[PDB]
């Protein structure tokens, strides 16, 4: 699992019908590193720091085993700078 | 036990007042042989003529119409498991 | 005495009911009357905890056959200082 | 002439609430104080006067407006309430 | 328009309400004094008129707004209020 | 145009679908949205006679399957004078 | 934007995880929660089509299982302009 | 107090909500911003503070009211609160 | 036998003298 | 208010329960408390008639289930001059 | 002692009133305020305290005398009693 903060919201409207409603967010290890997508399974504002897991464990803390997800936020760090 | 199981009892007054646990000694509680502050010595006092729901609660199972469809093609997100979205004239979102 | 006792009942009736009966019953102040919405009225009486416990449970048994009767009745017997924001002081 | 007496009575709207506060009135001696809209649809009308006058009207008032609408809940007399619940009490109608 | 009979109709929603003071209205030489809104749904419209006036309004009133909506709760006519009840009794809309 | 339609609804949404469906479908004015109480909501619209039609067709179509639904649509071609104070005339 | 998105839900805790999560979703601008009366609250937002699509529907998942529940998730992309006159324009 | 994690329950009628205000406040550190009559009977309590102590409190809350009169109707918890959100929550009682 | 709004609304009005 | 009403028990405990329902159950003024002999004790209320009538009513039926129990409840709507001699006051 | 409450006790004979006045004042934090021969036998005792204490001074006092001599004939609380009845209630035991 990584540490990243939520920099903002990301929109595709026409993604595919099986990411169902989650929402999606732009995210990055710091300001300047490369920035990724995540599913937002927790409900995150930006600029918290948050935890991150990829691989197969990404789909089912999105929400199914076949949920096609390879990053999910899945948890707020209380205190992190 | 020393307190009723929760299931099983309700309190008469909740809070400070509940009666589920039983405490032994010198407890405010009163038994049969006392009268008095309760009872029939305050619902006894002022006559009363008994007589004989719109929300949003009492509508949780009101009848609808047949769930709208969605027969689009394309790329548009189109998911038809999650909750029921609506767009202009009622149109499956 | 600053114990809090409630009744909460459908109609207004029964909570005036329960309130005279409390205020009679035992060595209590009144100290509101709110009218919750939907029918619910709730109504507060403050004092020792052994006087509110016993106006609470002669204002229950009073109101319980009035009207459309009673739906709570409960005692805090000590009264978080946050939650006294929320409470009317006089009626 | 008001007096020490309360007498009530709640229904379920307004017509049975204003039926019940006419009888009230007509039939004995009594001062209409209140109309509240409780909430969810209940009416309440309060009288006050001297006992047998708030007797009176409240028996009225109960047998005018049972058929009237939704009808009536609850139609109740306090001889003398206690002066706490004076101030929960509206010394005329709104 | 004179008289002092009072006619009254309460409908559970608005749009009865507004049906029966439109009947009211046309059928018989009646003011519209009020409407109110009671809570929880109910809906009462007022008429004042003379008391052979407020017979044939409120009947009207009464027929038109039965089947609309969710439809009528009461109809009721008083030929004289005490002036007691004035005070409870809106005088304009 | 002085003919009036209405539609009523359980809940705001529905309400505002029913507006919004009515003033595209004809020439109508909105005049007026009145929450009821007790979760009615009611939407009111000014016109002619036929676009008065076209519309309350058109918003009850539209908005009976959004929320709780819809509850009346009606139509009073000719508004009595005396009515016209109890209708609002901007929203 | 000018598009509006709606939720409508039983009691105000749904409401307001609904509200939450819309605008943690998209970009879109909280302008009102109405206490309808009975129990029903609704809240409003405001902004550009896909992102007010984007923001209703993850507010309609977040809201379903919480209290009593949803009642309505509405989409509007193109609102009229009468209809302007009855939507709040800020909340309050 | 500070912490911007928010807090809620939600109860039918006044009574469980001032329980559950009483226990949420009397477990953790939490402010107790606003009580809301939400309309139909609905009552909410909302309190702010640190994700631990928010999470403390309203499992206290939501244990403490569920017996209390008509009973509990959400216990929810926020971690992080949108800033558009913080516009219709109250900042005091 | 006379029409008009009297025939209108039958057991529905309850203020009438007939219903007192 | 110059009606009276009286209430009689067997008993002390009785007659309290009594004097205190009707006091406050309407606006009457209790005027005394007498020990009849043979355990007979009789509590007095004044007022006007309508509110000693609900008074009585209201020690009536607060004292039958107290101890040994009720014997009499009584009203008199005006009381005679030569009648308050016996009768005590305050 | 500060007490609004009033407790009662009454028996047949003067035997189990006194066992019902030591087993109220032991159990409970109570003044006894009155002894009264009240006339035919029957003895009332009178306590005055907290609500609490009161109640749990009455159930004590009637557990204890209701196999004592010739019994137990009442045992009543009441947790205010009006301002009027106050000038009937002894203040000292004489
Ligand atoms: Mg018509």
């Amino acid at each position: 699992m990584k540490i990243m903060q939520v920099e903002k919201t990301l929109v595709s409207t026409n993604r595919i019908a099986d990411m169902g409603h989650k929402p999606l967010l732009v995210v990055w290890e710091k300001p300047g590193a490369p920035r990724q997508v995540a599913v937002d399974a927790i409900g995150c504002i930006p600029g918290d720091w948050v935890l991150c897991v990829g691989s197969s464990a990404a789909r089912e803390a999105a929400g199914s085993k076949s949920y096609p997800s390879d990053l999910t936020i899945i948890g707020i760090i209380d205190q992190w700078n | 036990l020393v307190c009723a199981p929760r299931s099983d009892q309700m309190d008469r007054v909740s809070g400070e007042g509940k009666e589920r646990c039983h405490i032994t000694g010198d407890d405010w509680s009163v038994n049969k042989h006392i009268t008095g502050t309760a009872g029939q010595w305050a619902s006894g006092r002022n006559p009363s003529m008994r007589g004989n729901e719109t929300s949003a609660f009492a509508n949780r199972n009101v009848p609808k119409p047949e769930k709208p469809g969605s027969k689009i093609t394309g790329s548009s997100g189109n998911d038809t498991q999650g909750s029921l979205i609506t767009y202009s004239g009622g149109a499956r979102g | 005495g600053i114990a809090l006792g409630m009744i909460e009942t459908r109609g207004l009736v029964p909570a005036i009911e329960a309130a005279d009966a409390m205020t009679k019953a035992a060595e209590v102040r009144l100290v509101g009357r709110q009218f919750v919405g939907g029918g619910y009225v709730t109504v507060l009486v403050r004092g020792e905890t052994g006087a509110v416990n016993a106006a609470v449970r002669a204002g229950a048994d009073a109101c319980e056959r009035v009207g459309d009767g009673l739906v709570a009745a409960h005692i805090i017997a000590r009264v978080h200082s946050e939650v006294e924001n929320i409470l009317p002081k006089a009626p």
